[PDB]
RNA sequence: UAAAUUAAUAAAUAAUUAUUAAACUAAUUUUAUAUUAAUAUUAUGAAAAAUUUUUUUUUUUUUUAAUUUUU
């Protein structure tokens, strides 16, 4: 169980530290490519940084549980407001739109963390690592990253904690999230 | 923010006592009470009223 | 800076105490800028828990606006909403 | 605690940041020693902010200019000053009685 | 932490259930801590506790006006002993103690709109003195057995502790099986109280 | 409906105003991808012509 | 972290004067005369989704050869002959037009007689003396509706109207001011 | 091993020097400093009655504006004694912190104390100390935090010759460290049990973790990568460590790590303004003016000069990596080569007893296998290797099988961290480290008291309430009777009350395991008792 | 919708109603909640003892509607 993945550096690179069921698992980091969207890894990779003074909610990844893990499929997550999964906020004020489709940010390969939006132009705060080759996914969820460490985890999440309707079986949350590099 | 200060401290003449002039009146301005700031300055505002 | 005494009044009245400088004009801006409030001086932060301070105007004015019944109950003393209307007024004098 | 008896030396701030902003703008000439006639003629000021004596020269918020730069103001600051010398430029004191200020400002 | 001398709970010789006079008592320890209230180490009813003085004590009997009766500590003993004080210290707080009462009553009240019931009064007991009560252990005087309490004033009645004889307790009280609960009606408003 | 409860009756409206305003922008970023992805092909038909 | 005792000197701009080198780390200098820009206001422009990609912060400075090089004023090779208006220690600089070569940005804003930009923080009554401020925006031309928009993207939460000749932003005070002036300078403006 | 939390409050460590002269530093005495009022007490005739001011006969009464200005009141030098050999008490206050305060009020250059930082080693522990410098005596308490909390405060005991500068700052023999346990596990017995076994076995005597950094990016991550010919990889490493020290550093760097291609050197430019407002030894920081030099020779190359990463980290403040926390890594790293070799029995093997020879005695008994194993059973102390490339230099137990398991590794590319300088000009070629650096060793006079029901807390009454409580300071091992503090609800604060509840709902257990020792100079105290407790912070 | 009150050297706001404006976060239902500033407005009048009934002043028209038993 390897992910394969693409190598680039001057990117920035988010840490999250998972914990299901109550149990530290360990931390996930991910490079966000800056190089083909820049506005979508800026509205990320600030709610993981927790630098932005709270709006609509507080901006930060820190607490809110994964919600929609579909095993083999994706696992979501993100969720600032509503820990549930109902509501998508953006630390711009407004749900913002998709920039690029065309390199790096069409294909959802297995090692990526789509950016899941409400509407299909209106993007927001809930992202979703993409587990296998969604050949549908393409040009419709704004690829915005990629996993570089950690990829054990999040098949330990969609695993589990897992269900074919999405609920997790048990809650698995970001116990702390941070810029690495 | 206009605030307006008056000199503060009491101003007694007493007799030939006041023994100290070193902790005599600190030779502070402290701003007047705020109603009464209102109070003089409702005076200047009506040069043009509405 | 954190204070761990008695700590002080500001500096309305100064004795200045120079290290080194052009310097001939201490105590001239040193009561200029002290009867406005100020810094030029550098202020001196001390009493790092001024948060019993915004909890006393808190209650000091959560329970002196409850002296006139707080009243999350109504439009006091309703009794003819609850059928149905927009209330209209009654002018106080009093 | 500010009685504005007659004589007492209170001008009409002119910052040099305003003044530095119209000879780029193209208001004054940078080859000319730049005096109150022009300033007023230039609209660089209003006339009302002239009353005896006629200004200063404060240089807050500035830090160099880059620039040559010859005026004729009444006591400009002291790092207004020093601005003004270390530009190659030079200022003047041209500190005068009233009817000095009327027979210059309408020459 | 064990408070340092906020508390200091020190074995006993005599008298606690305090009173105006509140020794009335034969013959065992129970106290309430003497922390300031080592008082009581000052001429008896209470004895720092030594290695010795875990053994026994020389209680107050008042037989002889003196702590004269010798006392063991065993398991029997202080198994007798709360089981003795606890029975009198609710005789001690129902007798001294006054429940007022705000109840409702309608017009120019002299009456209750909703008279008293019994179990009514034992969420009183319970609630101002924490004395727990069976509330069939409460008879009414005998002018009101048939309506309630229903009046206002001050009325009294009859709660009965049985457990007089198993705990051999007489001539100190002036009641061995029942104690006389002394009440006060008020006639607070809607604003006042429920019912 | 009658989203939550906020304080004031001001942050009551001063929060309706911007779920009001979310649906302005939610239109006219919508109009601005329009404007944003006609440029870029637009861009390139410049490009694309000197390849 | 009390162990540093000082740090003391980072203290406040309200409540206390505030001038010369305690100035506040996050308010702006801009001024009416001094134009002077910051970087940190311009990542808050360039990190926000709009269209109209704004100027680079490296072709937008007015501020960072016979004697080892010579001013930006052009000064000539003799040290003798410079020209008038080619430097500026206040900031000053004319517009350098849109970065897009492809764009028809649908506003073109009207620097006044003396090269400001149309932004003024005026008071909701002012004889009260009230500290309830807004803007105005006096020289706007072109589709000023479409200006309307982007200042959304930028003030979200501002109630901002909008007639012929002016747009009123309401509730913001001398900083949303310099804000304005980042986005008008890098707008090519 | 038992848990253990630990550095909750500032003085849950306590630490004195104890000097090779002998006695050690106690501090009784705490002068606040002596002034001069240069002018006179400017006043003013300010009407005192409401009579107009044509009256002759008018009040005036006088109201003070200035008292007048004073001077530090400088001193004299004795005739010949330039040195100060003064104790001082630094509360919480790293070295740094107190280098620079004596040059924000006196202005002694940093080259003139001399203050050997005690090792462990951590910053925010309360200490007493010896320094030599070279002011005057009536100076130096105008240095000192008196009237405030943590009282950092300098007093004299002083004015040696300038001969007398190497004999003094030599080295500190011992250190006391009297520590005190928080939310401990093991009740009274359990604790007694572990701790004879560590007052007697000993302790692995490592380098402690602080002279490498607390920190996602350690000080050899410096060391290395200035030298992996990438500069720009140390810069980031050294700015990080900032970001991660201090609240005051880390959003500049995350403004600055992640800002524009476009608008860099501004976020150097508003992270320089900030660490100049906020006064910082604005000298010895020049790094970030370089940075905003190297990112302004790009953006207008042509406009501002031409600056290299490489330039950038020159002007750093190095030294504290390169020698003494490089060559702490791999030292360590040659102790796990002496317990994989397992060393408790000391493992000769050939009969290669220590020559550090350690004056007329201290050899390790150099023997046969039996006759070494006189002493060297016992002795198992000894030093392991030099720091860093002598380790070839002593590499003394063993055969230097440890060394020959190294040394095929370490000058090929540094064993452990697979990138170090041993190159032939090194710590071999300098003579200034020594080491002594023993292997095992064992705290000295131990045996300090244990509480099993501190439910809450504790303080540890330390030398500045002592010497104010008309108290002899010096007690050269856990009082108790002073310095202890059993539990009454005055642990010196009410936040640290909200810091033992939202630290006892994590880690739970009774506590105040009061602690004492006189570890010799190294051995920081965390790495001693590392074994016999499970710290936590 | 009754609330406010200190003559006089370095102590956070009088209170009311009014006009005009302002901002949601360690602080839970996925509950609820009129806080802040600027200005306008300071005369609606108790003496003793005792003590540590109720919500109504104010309704757009058609219906609809749960509080009744005598001596």
């Amino acid at each position: 169980l390897y992910m394969p993945y693409t190598p680039v550096a001057t990117n920035p690179v988010v840490y999250f530290d998972i914990t299901a069921e109550g149990d530290a698992l360990g931390r996930v980091s991910v490079e966000l490519f800056r190089d083909v969207v820049p506005r979508t890894s800026e509205n990320f990779r600030s709610l993981c940084t927790g630098e932005r003074g709270y709006g609509q909610c507080l901006l930060y990844y820190k607490g809110t549980p994964f919600h929609r893990i579909i095993p083999g499929f994706v696992m979501q997550g993100g969720d600032i407001l509503t820990k549930d999964g109902r509501s998508n906020v953006s630390v711009f004020g407004y749900p913002f739109p998709d920039e690029s489709f065309e390199g790096k940010a069409g294909k959802h390969l297995p090692g990526t963390v789509g950016m899941a939006h409400s509407g299909p132009n209106q993007n927001g705060s809930q992202f979703f690592f993409n587990l296998g080759r969604n050949e549908q996914l393409d040009r419709k969820f704004v690829v915005v990253g990629q996993v570089l460490g950690g990829w054990e985890i999040v098949n330990q999440v969609v695993k589990l904690c897992g269900s074919r309707c999405g609920t997790p079986v048990s809650r698995a949350w970001i116990s702390d999230c941070g810029q690495s590099g | 923010s206009r605030v307006w200060v008056a000199l503060g401290g009491k101003m007694r003449r007493r007799r030939i006592g006041r023994q100290i002039d070193v902790k005599d009146m600190r030779y502070y301005w402290r701003p007047i009470e705020p109603q009464y700031q209102r109070l003089y300055m409702s005076r200047l505002r009506i040069k043009d009223h509405s | 800076a954190a204070a761990a005494a008695a700590a002080a009044a500001a500096a309305a009245a100064a004795a200045a105490a120079a290290a080194a400088a052009a310097a001939a004009a201490a105590a001239a801006a040193a009561a200029a800028a002290a009867a406005a409030a100020a810094a030029a001086a550098a202020a001196a932060a001390a009493a790092a828990a001024a948060a019993a301070a915004a909890a006393a105007a808190a209650a000091a004015a959560a329970a002196a606006a409850a002296a006139a019944a707080a009243a999350a109950a109504a439009a006091a003393a309703a009794a003819a909403a609850a059928a149905a209307a927009a209330a209209a007024a009654a002018a106080a004098a009093a | 605690p500010r009685n504005r008896y007659e004589g007492k030396a209170s001008f009409s701030r002119l910052s040099l940041s305003k003044l530095l902003w119209a000879v780029d703008t193209g208001r004054l000439n940078p080859n000319e020693t730049i005096t109150l006639y022009h300033l007023r003629n230039a609209k660089v000021i209003a006339d009302r902010e002239v009353v005896w004596p006629g200004m200063v020269l404060l240089a807050g918020n500035v830090e160099r200019v880059p620039y040559p730069l010859h005026i004729e103001l009444q006591n400009a600051s002291a790092k207004a000053i020093q601005l003004l010398e270390e530009a190659g430029g030079s200022f003047t004191n041209v500190y005068m009685s009233h009817e000095g200020l009327y027979q210059e400002l309408h020459p | 932490m064990a408070p340092e001398l906020q508390l200091e709970y020190i074995p006993i010789i005599f008298t606690r259930t305090i009173l105006g006079p509140q020794g009335g008592f034969a013959g065992e320890e129970r106290l309430i801590k003497r922390e300031v209230a080592q008082k009581y180490m000052s001429e008896g009813n209470a004895v720092t506790p030594s290695a010795e003085f875990h053994q026994g004590v020389w209680c107050y009997n008042p037989d002889s006006e003196q702590y004269d009766r010798f006392v063991e500590r065993n398991a029997e003993f202080l198994d007798f002993a709360a089981r003795k004080r606890q029975w009198l210290d609710v005789y001690w707080r129902v007798n001294t103690g006054y429940l007022l009462f705000g109840r409702q009553s309608w017009g120019q009240g002299w009456l209750l709109n909703c008279p008293l019931r019994k179990k009514d009064i034992a969420q009183k007991l319970w609630e101002q003195y924490k004395v727990r009560v069976d509330p069939r252990l409460i008879e009414f005087r005998e002018k009101d057995r048939r309506t309630g309490i229903q009046d206002l004033g001050h009325n009294w009645c009859w709660l009965y502790l049985p457990g007089a004889e198993e705990l051999a307790i007489d001539r100190e009280v002036y009641d061995n099986k029942r104690v006389k609960v002394r009440m006060h009606i008020r006639k607070m408003s809607s604003y006042g109280a429920l019912y | 409906g009658r989203g939550g409860s906020v304080a004031n009756p001001h942050m009551r409206s001063k929060m309706n105003f911007m779920r009001l305003r979310r649906m302005r922008l939610r239109d006219v970023m919508h109009r601005d991808q329009l404007e944003k992805r006609l440029l870029e092909e637009r861009h390139h038909a410049l490009q694309q012509q000197q390849q | 972290y009390a162990h540093t005792p000082e740090l003391r000197h980072m203290a406040d701009g309200a409540a206390m004067s505030l001038s010369g080198q305690r100035i506040p780390l996050l308010k702006p200098t801009l001024s009416k005369w001094s134009r002077q820009l910051r970087s940190d206001i311009y990542d808050e422009l360039l990190k926000l989704p709009l269209r109209y990609a704004l100027h680079d912060f490296r072709t937008l400075q007015a501020h960072i050869h016979a004697s080892s090089g010579l001013s930006s004023a052009s000064p000539d090779a003799p040290a003798y002959y410079a020209v008038a208006g080619r430097d500026s220690a206040v900031g000053y600089a004319p517009p350098l037009g849109p970065a897009d070569p492809v764009d028809v940005i649908p506003f073109f804003v009207h620097r006044s007689s003396n090269g400001h930009l149309p932004g003024k923080v005026y008071s909701m009554n002012a004889k009260t003396l009230m500290p309830a401020f807004y803007m105005r925006i006096q020289n706007i031309e072109g589709d000023m509706f479409r200006f309307e928009e982007e200042l959304m993207k930028i003030f979200p939460t501002k109630k901002i109207f909008v007639r012929s000749h002016s747009v009123y932003v309401y509730n913001v005070n001398l900083d949303g001011r310099a804000v304005l002036h980042h986005w008008l300078l890098g707008l090519g403006f | 091993p038992l848990e253990a939390v630990i550095r909750v409050q500032s003085t849950d460590a306590h630490v004195t020097e104890v000097d090779a002269n002998g006695g050690g530093a106690f501090l009784e005495k705490a002068p606040k400093g002596r002034w001069r009022k240069i002018s006179r007490s400017k006043t003013l005739l300010v009407e005192d009655t409401a009579t107009p001011f044509s009256n002759s006969d008018k009040s005036f009464s006088p109201r003070v504006q200035s008292y007048g200005e004073y001077v530090r009141r400088i001193g004299k030098l004795p005739e010949g004694r330039p040195l100060l050999r003064f104790a001082m008490f630094r509360d919480g206050y790293s070295l740094d912190s107190v280098c620079h305060r004596l040059r924000y009020e006196i202005g002694v250059p940093h080259d003139g104390v001399y203050l050997h930082e005690p090792p462990g080693g951590s910053f925010a522990a309360v200490t007493q100390f010896g320094v030599a410098v070279g002011v005057t005596r009536e100076q130096l308490p105008h240095a000192s935090r008196h009237y405030n909390v943590h009282a950092l405060i300098f007093d004299d005991r002083g004015y040696h010759a300038l001969d007398e500068l190497p004999r003094l700052s030599v080295a500190p023999q011992a250190y006391l460290h009297r520590i005190l346990l928080r939310c401990v596990s093991g009740d009274e017995a359990a604790v007694a049990q572990r701790l004879r076994h560590l007052s007697s076995n000993g302790f692995i005597n490592y380098f402690g973790l602080e002279s490498f950094g607390i920190g996602s990016n350690t000080l050899f991550d410096m060391a290395a990568f200035a030298f992996r010919r990438e500069p720009h990889r140390s810069v980031g490493a050294y700015l990080q460590t900032l970001a991660e020290c201090s609240p005051l550093h880390h959003q500049p760097y995350l403004s600055y790590a992640n800002a524009e291609e476009s608008t860099v050197a501004g976020a150097v430019a508003e992270w320089l303004r900030v660490c100049e407002r906020a006064k910082l030894p604005r000298e010895t920081r020049e790094l970030l003016r370089k940075l905003h030099c190297y990112h302004l020779s790009q953006c207008h190359p042509s406009d501002a000069t031409t600056i290299s990463m490489e330039d950038v980290w020159k002007a750093c403040p190095i030294m504290h990596r390169a020698e003494q926390s490089a060559a702490a890594f791999v030292w360590n790293a040659m102790a796990s080569q002496r317990l994989l070799s397992f060393g408790s029995r000391p493992v000769k093997g050939d009969l290669v007893c220590r020559i550090g020879n350690r004056g007329a005695i201290e050899i390790a008994e150099v023997a046969s296998d039996t006759d070494a194993s006189h002493y060297t059973i016992d002795d198992v102390v000894l030093p392991i290797p030099c720091g860093g490339t002598p380790a070839a230099e002593l590499r003394y137990p063993t055969h230097s099988v440890n060394e020959a398991f190294f040394t095929q590794f370490a000058k090929k590319h540094s064993l452990s961290f697979l990138f170090n300088s041993g190159v032939d000009p090194t710590p071999r070629a300098a003579a200034t480290l020594g080491p002594y650096r023993r292997l095992v060793s064992r705290p000295r006079n131990l045996q300090a008291a244990v509480l099993q029901d501190p439910s809450s807390c504790a303080a540890l009454k330390s030398d500045l309430f002592l010497l104010q409580e008309h108290q002899p300071t010096e007690g050269w091992s856990l009082d108790y009777r002073q310095r202890v503090r059993e539990p009454s609800n005055f642990n010196v604060s009410e936040r640290f009350r909200e810091r033992m509840s939202c630290i006892r709902k994590r880690r739970a257990g009774e506590h105040s395991v009061a602690l004492a020792f006189v570890l010799p100079a190294g051995s920081s105290p965390w790495v001693a008792l590392r074994e016999a407790f499970h710290m936590h912070y």
